[PDB]
């Protein structure tokens, strides 16, 4: 950090922990080892200053669409050896349950689109063969499948 | 006159009626009046469970404008409850406006697209709180003021473009001497997308803080402790559309208001449908103005008749042939049902109180879950019961009388009527331990009974939750599906009843139309396909054949089936 | 940064890149030296990145955006290798580290 | 293609089936009045072309108050056309506006005003073509939320689901109704230039 109003905002929010050791009760090294730890954790963060059920699936299915390339499908999922039906391919397969084809899923889908999660690719009018984009990132994406108790690396064709 | 070219027609020329009658006059009534209650207790709890925040919120305000007398902004985290918002920003607005400043304006991001537009709209906005630029905007606010602040509220920013908000953030902080101004963030992901839309150059000039809203399973459970584990509402639900709609909500939307709509639809189907749920002082007022035909229809209950089957003979001819007195035991079997619903919603939540300390919270953790599974079937018969009491019998002396001393405060409060002597032991409290452990089983099995073992409780139930479902969830593939391959369910023609996954010839051009098409090909050759199609038929002749392929054809690319395709000539993917 | 973009136009002659390769390869780097101070999150970085675009030393190719993101977006860079090694050899305080890695 | 305007001579079969579904469909006309009057919106689905029982059902319970009717299966029409129908009718208003939002907001203000004002909306074939515009389906939404206007609506197109989303759905505030009617779609393909 080489800004001047950056630095100086810096040291305006860090000095009343800087003089609270003093009036506590010139002792360099007191004041050096009582403000370390809070100057390393002021540093974390230096230019910075529950989703439900069907819809994590749905989130972890599109991200392994967008991932991993069409002709290794079937080498995960079928169990002997991008649109929209892909996706619901994929869904299929994971989920243990039968899952109905409830209007719900559709309002999941067109939700999680406005949220900025899914980016529509296609034309709007053409809602029959739609093409999606995931913008999440891979922690994200890791993170909650941990909440759901699902491995994703080991489907990842890119990783393997 | 409603097939001409031009696609714009349009045509010039009490409610219960529509219902129909006396008694379905009571019962519109009364549904008016239940709804009217409902909500407003709904409306009641609304307003209430957010006093901590709009507090903070007001604290924020005045600290912020204290300064004045860097753009102070709060961030207010939402979640995904898009329905809520709107309710919770109209009693945001009604704090504010009531309590420190009178100009509070809310923006949408749709009608927001250029930055033009969104001034426009502001300026326009702030005219009735009480070319368009920044100093018309600030002319504006000193002739008012000739010092309050002023409040907008962004609801959608996911929505908005990002340049616009470059630009208002960059224009404004030019003018704060100007004019105060502070800006209130809803935002339904997470906290960290503010950093993904606006560059540093910008966000260095906001002094941002984060508050965080209410959690929806938290207001899903104080909605209905307060309107269905109440005794204030003489109306109660079967298992089966609890926990459809609790599956609805679990694993869709999080949303509040539907499961509302879920309970008006069923109060509304439950008056439509029985004649007898016309039916507390008024249901005892109202037993004495009974009908003859609704008594025949009294007669006609299953658990009536199954308790007529329970006493004895002399007793059975007296309650069939006697009215006076059929309303008589009637009174009396529904004020037993009062008592009974009674004593279990005190019994439950004493029940739940002792089960919300127990580790790892064998029977769940909040009403809903303990309230279904004892609705299901009886907990006493499961072997759960049995691993429930032995760990119960673990606890420690100190958790114990804290979790006796909570119990007693629920006696103190609501346990008016039944048992005060519970309370009286518990002041006098592993013997001991075991001792209150059967007492507390003891209550469980008198206490804790479904309410399908007792008649007449059909009157303040309802059971359809198949139409329920059709109803709110379709399920426009599989009824499509259902239609197409079997026919037989639509039309009971045995000449339809061959196998399943055959070829009925019988069957409509449609449906063997469909049936042929899906044993073919990803492409289907329309010249190969109505050969088929002919041949299926045949077990001036082939223009009709023709005529009904090509109308089948023209049907099934209607319903979307069918996509065309130009690679091959006549050709369709599925 | 802009020594691992330099790094990037010798290996891959005359190609754009991402912020994705760029960091790989600071990782590279500093992950090959045992316990350097340059323990940086990716914030800091993409900040640092999105500075470096707003001077604009770097320019997209076929502009686009809400398709594809900052992250995965064609970057290409505005300068010679002759005029960084001149720039670099005045540098008031450029470390040794750094310069040894600008030299290989 | 010409054809076609011979071949409308072929009889159907199993009349007497269809006959009792028509007849089975015919008892929830008050229902759905019901349901409409207290402020909930129905759309219909199912097999077979239902214009009919939708005419039959206008034509038995909406001869005696104000009713629009939408045959959206039509290419030519559009959203600007319907609000033109509404204000040169419906409020006998001929001034012209400067954009679609501004005559909503006109349209808005002018029921919210005159609370003695109710209208019936009748739209066939909501999955027009013409009508799958994002703005179009949040029009007829924002339109449909007061709770002076009633809805019903027809889908004939699988994804149609898609078109809707949570707000959207919140605002409709939708039910449904299955009815199959097995009829064939002969004036929704006539027009219809294949």
């Amino acid at each position: 950090c080489r800004d001047l109003k950056e630095l100086r905002h810096l040291a305006v929010l860090n000095f009343p922990k800087y003089c609270e050791p003093v009036v506590k009760g010139r002792d360099t090294r007191k004041l050096w080892r009582n403000i370390e730890p809070h100057l390393k954790k002021a540093m974390q963060t230096v230019y910075l200053r529950e989703l439900p059920y069907y819809s994590k699936f749905i989130l972890i299915a599109a991200y392994l669409a967008s991932y991993n390339p069409a002709r290794t499908d079937k080498r995960f999922f079928l169990k002997h050896h991008f649109p929209l039906d892909r996706l619901l391919a994929i869904l299929y397969s994971i989920v243990d349950s039968r899952v109905a084809p409830t209007a719900n899923i559709f309002s999941q889908i067109t939700s999680l689109v406005t949220l900025q999660l899914l980016t529509l690719v296609g034309h709007d009018d053409q809602l029959d063969g739609p093409k999606y984009k995931c913008t999440v990132s891979l922690d994200f994406i890791r993170a909650i499948a941990r909440t759901v108790n699902f491995d994703i690396i080991k489907y990842l064709y890119d990783f393997l | 006159t409603s097939s001409m070219s031009k696609g714009c027609f349009v045509f010039k020329p009490p409610i219960e009626d529509y219902f129909n009658p006396e008694d379905s006059k009571l019962r519109f009534e009364t549904y008016q009046l239940i709804w009217q209650q409902m909500k407003s207790e709904n409306e009641r709890l609304q307003e209430e469970l957010n006093k901590n925040l709009f507090d903070n919120l007001i604290e924020f305000l005045q600290k912020s404008h204290s300064g004045f007398q860097e753009i102070p902004t709060a961030a207010l985290v939402l979640g995904v409850n898009v329905t809520d918002h709107d309710l919770t920003f109209g009693s945001l607005t009604e704090a504010l406006q009531n309590n420190v400043t009178p100009y509070v304006v809310s923006l949408q991001a749709k009608d927001c697209p250029d930055m033009k537009h969104f001034l426009q709209k502001l300026i326009s906005q702030l005219m009735d709180c009480c070319h368009y630029s920044m100093d018309s905007l600030s002319s504006w606010y000193m002739t008012v003021t000739q010092s309050p602040p002023v409040v907008v509220i962004l609801k959608d920013m996911e929505s908005f473009a990002t340049k616009v908000l470059q630009d208002f953030i960059i224009i404004s902080s030019q003018h704060l001497h100007e004019f105060p101004l502070i800006l209130i963030f809803g935002i339904a992901t997470s906290p960290i997308i503010i950093h993904r839309l606006l560059p540093h150059a910008v966000s260095s000039l906001l002094c941002i803080e984060l508050f965080q809203s209410l959690s929806c399973k938290e207001h899903l459970t104080t909605v209905l402790d307060k309107l269905l584990l109440t005794t204030q509402f003489p109306f109660k639900i079967n298992e089966k559309v609890l926990q459809v709609l609790t599956n609805i909500f679990l694993y869709h939307d999080f949303s509040v208001q539907n499961f509302i709509k879920g309970l008006q639809l069923s109060l509304l189907e439950h008056f439509y449908s029985q004649p007898l749920s016309v039916l507390l002082p008024e249901a005892k007022r109202r037993i004495n103005f009974l009908s003859n035909n609704q008594c025949e229809n009294i007669r006609r209950l299953p658990s009536f008749r199954r308790y007529v089957e329970k006493q004895a003979s002399e007793k059975q001819v007296a309650l069939l042939t006697n009215e006076r007195y059929l309303k008589e035991e009637t009174q009396l079997l529904l004020e037993n049902l009062h008592v009974y619903h009674m004593n279990y919603f005190l019994v439950l939540r004493c029940l739940h109180k002792f089960t919300s300390s127990l580790p790892k919270y064998p029977l769940g953790r909040q009403i809903r879950e303990l309230y279904c599974t004892c609705l299901e079937k009886n907990i006493w018969d499961s072997e759960e019961y049995a691993s429930v009491l032995q760990l119960l019998r673990m606890l420690a002396k100190d958790e114990l009388m804290t979790i006796l001393e909570k119990c007693f405060k629920v006696f103190k409060s609501y346990c008016e009527n039944h048992l005060g002597s519970t309370a009286k032991r518990i002041e006098e409290f592993e013997v001991l331990r075991e001792n209150v452990v059967n007492f507390i089983d003891c209550l469980v099995r008198e206490y804790l009974l479904p309410p399908e073992t007792q008649p007449l409780h059909e009157v303040v139930y309802f059971s359809a939750a198949h139409a329920l479902r059709e109803h709110l969830n379709a399920a426009p593939r599989i009824a499509l599906h259902t239609a197409l391959n079997n026919p037989y369910y639509y039309l009971k023609n045995e000449a339809l009843k061959s196998e399943e996954g055959c070829i009925p010839n019988i069957a409509p051009d449609i449906c063997i139309a469909y049936k042929l098409h899906l044993e073919c090909s990803r492409l289907i050759n329309l010249v190969d396909w109505s050969e088929a199609f002919a041949t299926v038929v045949t077990a001036e002749m082939n223009e009709i054949i023709h005529a009904r392929f090509i109308r089948a054809v023209s049907e099934l690319e209607l319903l979307g089936f069918i996509k065309p395709t130009k690679q091959k000539t006549d050709h369709v993917a599925r | 940064l802009i020594i691992a973009m330099k790094h990037l136009n010798d290996i891959y002659e005359e190609e754009p890149f991402n912020f994705q390769m760029v960091y790989n390869e600071f990782q590279k780097f500093v992950q090959r030296k045992a316990h350097s101070v340059y323990n940086f999150e990716k914030p800091v970085v993409m900040k640092a990145f999105e500075h470096l675009q707003q001077l604009e030393l770097i320019k997209p190719m076929e502009r686009t955006s809400g398709n594809s993101q900052r992250e995965y977006q064609l970057m290409k860079l505005l300068l010679d290798n002759t005029q960084i090694m001149n720039a670099l050899q005045k540098y008031p305080n450029c470390p040794t580290d750094v310069r040894q890695w600008a030299t290989s | 293609q010409t054809l076609r305007n011979l071949l409308s001579k072929v009889s159907p079969s199993f009349s007497a089936e269809l006959k009792q579904l028509n007849q089975q469909y015919e008892k929830l006309f008050h229902k759905w009045m019901l349901q409409l009057h207290l402020g909930f919106n129905i759309v219909l689905y199912g097999l077979g072309s239902k214009r009919d029982l939708l005419e039959r059902f206008r034509t038995t319970m909406l001869q005696d108050s104000i009713h629009v009717v939408i045959n959206g299966f039509f290419p030519g029409i559009s959203v600007k056309s319907v609000l033109n129908s509404i204000t040169e009718e419906v409020l006998d208003h001929m001034g012209t506006f400067r954009s679609i939002l501004d005559q909503l907001d006109w349209i808005v203000n002018k029921f919210k005003e005159d609370s003695s004002l109710e209208l019936f909306l009748l739209i066939h074939n909501l999955d027009s073509q013409m009508l799958r515009g994002e703005k179009s389906q949040q029009i007829i939404g924002q339109l449909s939320s007061l709770h002076n206007i009633y809805l019903i609506a027809s889908i004939d197109h699988l994804n149609a689901p898609l078109m809707w989303d949570h707000a959207k759905q919140s605002l409709f505030n939708w039910l449904w109704y299955e009815t199959t009617t097995y009829s064939p779609y002969t004036e929704e393909t006539s027009y219809e230039n294949s």
